[PDB]
């Protein structure tokens, strides 16, 4: 379980952003999804593209305005993971 | 808390990401419900054999208990065929469970092997040896020619 540090009001873009250019993770087109109430809610998904646009206005939004709570694991995929990883939020 | 990641979801979210990547050129997938990966919709257009041309599309619902057990598959387009029936349901051996015949279900099988064996319905895996449409496979042997204009009638109604 990796950790990666954001804040409470940063956008969902700038997660994808990490992902994206992270020299250790370089994410060629992420999944980025989280479980709130027992059912999974897709945050941003880029790589299906009925999902990729009725997700993508939530790139704007805070990680608190899309209802994640600290230490909150997301669980993303990609062409590059072998198997989903998930990721340990730090609120800073 | 409640905010933990299930098995399903978590083979889901890679299923579903690799799926678009991954489908024969034949195929589409549509998710009327963003945060349901475990809900989709596939067309399937068949550029040859005698459901050429038709577009068929398939409702699968992947069950809480998923990868131990297959996901669930209905077919919504009205259709003469000997493997899925007018009603909708699917003889695809993937979709089974695997008792003596290996060729049923595994936890190594993924989604993007269940669209390569829907879309294979309409070419390859179109059998009329042990049909699960009798009446479709006993037209066929009666008179192909009157099998052939049924189906296209079909699909000029249905899947057009």
């Amino acid at each position: 379980p990796q950790n990666i540090q954001f804040s409470p009001s940063a956008k969902l873009q700038e997660v994808l952003d990490y992902l994206t250019n992270s020299a250790s993770l370089q994410m060629k087109s992420p999944a980025i999804t989280a479980t709130l109430e027992g059912k999974n809610r897709t945050l941003y998904m880029q790589s299906v593209t009925s999902i990729e646009e009725r997700t993508r206005p939530n790139l704007s939004k805070t990680l608190k305005e899309l209802g994640l709570v600290d230490g909150q694991e997301l669980a993303v995929a990609d062409v590059t993971t072998p198997q989903t990883v998930l990721f340990k939020l730090h609120f800073t | 808390s409640t905010r933990r990641v299930s098995v399903r979801d978590k083979l889901l979210v890679k299923e579903v990401a690799e799926l678009e990547a991954n489908l024969p050129c034949t195929c589409k997938v549509h998710f009327p419900d963003p945060n349901k990966l475990h809900c989709f919709q596939l067309t399937v257009t068949p550029d040859e054999g005698y459901y050429q041309g038709g577009k068929f599309q398939f409702e699968t619902e992947v069950p809480d208990a998923y990868n131990m057990v297959p996901p669930k598959v209905k077919c919504l387009t009205k259709i003469w065929h000997p493997n899925i029936t007018e009603t909708g349901e699917i003889c695809l051996s993937l979709l089974r469970e695997h008792s003596i015949d290996g060729t049923g279900w595994a936890p190594t099988r993924t989604l993007k092997d269940v669209v390569w064996g829907l879309n294979s319905l309409f070419t390859d895996l179109l059998n009329f040896d042990d049909p699960l449409n009798i009446e479709a496979a006993e037209h066929h042997l009666r008179d192909k020619e009157d099998f052939r204009n049924k189906v296209d009638d079909y699909i000029k109604r249905y899947a057009r």
